[PDB]
DNA sequence: GCATCCGTGAGTCGAG
């Protein structure tokens, strides 16, 4: 089976961030830059 | 459970030294380790999402 | 940058609205040139984000950056399990586990 | 001391790129009209991809074929970036077929031409074929819009076909900005430009009309009030 | 906390000024800065407080919109028949409390609109509503802070 | 939280009583077909489904509103069971 | 792929001339906040309104001058001013004067003020100034139509030298307000439900309000017509 | 009264 990303799996970085996937936005909701380019994630700076 | 599976990096006729690389082994990108994808991020909280 | 500049686009409203932010914010020396403050958020690793439902900008300059990150092997499509009645145990009699 | 319709300009490289300017505009209408115009554009905005693949000798997605480097995935994968242009309005699929063999390198050109139907990116890789490899492919495209995943469509022409996710939004990238301009004694006013970044499948300038009509046919929505008949 | 809390600027730099006209003057040279601490008439004050004063929440968080001052400006704001010195996010933290519960005279009781709202004055607030209106109105404001706290942790930057 | 929830724990000494009172009551509902109901049509709880709004399937939520409009006795030793069970049957059959 | 679509009903909920709920469902994914936000935008800043830009009263300086034989401070009367409602029955009238004379023990409402031709006051039971024994006030203020918000120090206008510019309050719209919750429409359920909410002063009904705001907007899409 | 010996305890769901 070819599993996609979906609501529920679990990432993280090297430096021990980790956490699951709560919502997957379209691309339009998505937080941009001056030129119109989309971010692929949102990190909450709590974490940090 | 995961898949493990080689691809080759290489092409006919290319000229290879000792030790270059010839296939791709999993989770390795171009003889390099690769643990998952470079993604652009920002930090801000979002609508407590 | 200097690509925008030299796509002939200069400073946006909103980023001149960011930059008084960042201004009050001590991130930016006051006076100097729009490109200048953009300059220095960008040094300190930080730009300006326009939320896409609204189109209004992110009061503050955010981090933004690539990051290295991993898909672990706690998948929710092997956890995800329920049951109404099924198989019970022989000598105990209860659901098994 | 009433603003009215402001200047339209509009600037064009080739069909793939565009800008579209509208001043002057009142306070904080440039990004009143500029952001919804960019959801519309990046979601809605109706396109063409590829809905289907069938490889002779392939089974499924997970096969290798022989004489073929690159494995089935990648392959779908290339020709997940297939763009195809129908020059027709009303035609909604056609499938493309390719037939090569040899030692050489498959590219996009390769399909065989249909009526009406253009490649806008012919150099597109698809596969690279060894001596004696053998590649026979027919790829089923289609009208859609928006995001439809492989799972969710499960379109297949025979029973070996194989699937594949299907972006049908011809629009790549939108911006928009907002430059502070003036009329006679008036200040602080919006200078809008739209920047617009397509496939070539559809022009920006076509995706930029039919989006707006879009937000119009929505404001329609609001013309029949009705009722609450919670009390 | 992001939206209850008050600028503190270093600019005006407790000037002494006669008549406000004075104060307006200078600030309007770029002399002195809107939320800069200042002495008018022998009492402080800020300029902010003397050039913007606001007969109701709805034209003050009408101006924040316009964006004539921010959340965290202090300013002058007519609430209840009181002339209040406060930011416009204070002005709307208590009315996001009193429109929670329903109750305008409890809830303006139940703040203390002086202080920045953080982990203990929420707590206070939440127990103490809990106690005046129940259960189900201290849900419905749990809800309530909940919204507005992720929809301004969100532009906050 | 559960509409008028404060009300409800006023009117009794305890809360598990309300527990227990609105349990029953539900039961004596669906036993009865909801035909023994204390609300009027106009108090009806209602479901909103895909036609329209229809009566709410729930038998608890009836019966804490039921307990709400204080059209209800609740207390121990009321009456033996068995008269109980007989006279309901009797006005509301099932 | 294959894509079907049914056209939203739009539901009003309406308390007076003073507020409205509008509930646009079901909606395409994302096109809440799409229709939302510039909506917003728009009957908040640009919906038509009168307000009152400079007030002149006799023996009085400037702003924070007190005034002699009356309570309220001048500011605090300007204030009051603010919050007065005044309807233009005359689409041709951009501007009036309203003058008020009076004095001894007497409580002044915005009821006092001298009518004026095509000229509605909708609160005229709004409080002004209270008089005591031997106060006197005689004060003329100008009404104006406008837009939005414009402070006082924007405009700067003076009839007279003694003449008080006020931040003007045009907006006939108190506060716009929506939501967007998730609805579902048979299988799928992130389809988008619009809540959308208005306050206003009496003058112009969240109703009227709304079709002004959208009518706006849609002029505006004409203008990618014509380059 | 005080050293010494023998038996009985030592977190929860999950997968295994
Ligand atoms: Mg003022
Ligand atoms: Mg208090």
């Amino acid at each position: 089976q070819k599993r996609k990303l979906q609501v529920g799996d679990k990432l993280a970085n090297r430096h021990g961030n980790k956490g699951v996937v709560a919502k997957i936005l379209p691309v339009e909701d998505m937080p941009h830059l001056p030129d119109g380019t989309p971010v692929d994630v949102i990190l909450n700076p709590l974490g940090v | 459970g995961t898949a493990l599976d080689q691809r080759p990096r290489v092409v006919v006729g290319q000229r290879v030294r000792k030790g270059d690389l010839l296939a791709d082994g999993p989770a390795s990108e171009n003889g390099f380790l690769a643990l998952g994808q470079n993604v652009l991020v920002a930090i801000m909280p979002f609508d407590g999402y | 940058f200097g690509k925008r500049k030299g796509e002939g686009f200069g400073v946006d409203k909103r980023e001149v609205e960011v930059l008084r932010r960042a201004e009050k914010l001590g991130l930016v020396t006051p006076g100097k040139t729009p490109e200048e403050q953009l300059k220095e958020l960008f040094l300190q690793g930080k730009v300006v984000l326009y939320d896409g439902r609204t189109g209004e900008p992110i009061e503050g300059p955010i981090v933004v950056g690539q990051m290295f990150i991993m898909k672990l092997y706690h998948m929710v499509e092997d956890k995800m399990h329920a049951r109404s009645t099924g198989p019970y145990s022989l000598i105990t009699q209860q659901p098994l586990g | 001391s009433k603003l009215k319709a402001p200047v339209f300009t509009v600037r064009t490289q080739g069909r793939e790129y565009g800008e579209f300017v509208l001043e002057p505009l009142e306070r904080g209408f440039g990004v009143t009209l500029g952001n919804p115009l960019r959801r519309i554009l990046l979601s809605s905005i109706p396109g063409t991809a590829v809905t289907s693949v069938y490889i002779e000798d392939v089974l499924h997605e997970f096969s290798t074929i022989p004489g073929v480097k690159e494995d089935v995935v990648e392959i779908i994968l290339n020709l997940k970036e297939l763009v195809v242009r129908f020059l027709n309005p009303s035609l909604q699929t056609v499938t493309l077929l390719l037939k090569a063999e040899g030692p050489k390198e498959v590219k996009a050109r390769d399909f065989l031409p249909v009526a009406d139907v253009e490649i806008m990116n012919p150099d597109l890789h698809i596969a690279t074929l060894e001596e004696g490899g053998r590649l026979n492919m027919e790829v089923r495209v289609d009208r859609g819009v928006g995001y439809v995943p492989a799972e969710k469509h499960g379109i297949k022409d025979r029973i070996n076909a194989i699937p594949v996710d299907a972006v049908f939004s011809p629009v790549r990238r939108v911006a928009f900005q907002v430059e502070d301009t003036r009329l006679g004694q008036r200040t602080d006013l919006d200078k809008l430009t739209l920047r617009i970044w397509t496939d070539g499948s559809v022009t920006p300038l076509e995706a930029l009309n039919q989006a707006v009509e879009i937000l119009r046919e929505h404001l329609t929505y609001f013309s029949n009030p009705q009722a609450a008949a919670v009390a | 906390y992001y939206i209850t809390q008050v600028r503190k600027e270093k600019k005006g730099a407790g000037l002494e000024f006669a008549t406000p006209e004075e104060a307006l003057a200078a600030h309007e040279r770029g002399e002195v800065a809107l939320n800069a601490p200042i002495k008018v008439a022998g009492r402080e004050t800020s300029v902010g407080r003397l050039k913007y004063v606001f007969a109701n929440p709805d034209e003050a968080l009408l101006a924040v919109a316009h964006g004539i001052v921010d959340l965290q400006d202090v300013v002058t704001v007519r609430y209840m028949g009181k002339r209040l010195e406060t930011s416009p996010g204070r002005i709307l933290f208590a009315r996001i409390v009193a429109e929670a519960v329903e109750d305008e005279k409890v809830a303006w009781e139940l703040i203390q609109l002086d202080v920045p709202q953080e982990k203990n004055s929420l707590k206070d607030l939440v127990y103490q509503a809990f106690l005046r209106l129940g259960m189900e109105k201290t849900a419905r404001l749990l809800d309530a802070l909940k919204y507005y706290g992720f929809t301004f942790s969100t532009t906050s930057g | 939280a559960e509409p008028g929830i404060d009300k409800l724990f006023g009117m009794v000494d305890s809360k598990y009583r309300l527990t227990v009172v609105v349990a029953k009551r539900a039961q004596q509902l669906l036993r009865h077909g909801f035909k023994n109901t204390v609300l009027e049509p106009e108090e009806r709880p209602k479901m909103q489904t895909l036609e329209g709004l229809f009566d709410d399937p729930n038998a608890v939520t009836w019966a804490m509103k039921e307990l709400l409009t204080g059209r209800l006795v609740f207390g121990e030793n009321l009456v033996p069971e068995d008269r109980l069970q007989k006279e309901m049957e009797r006005l509301y059959p099932v």
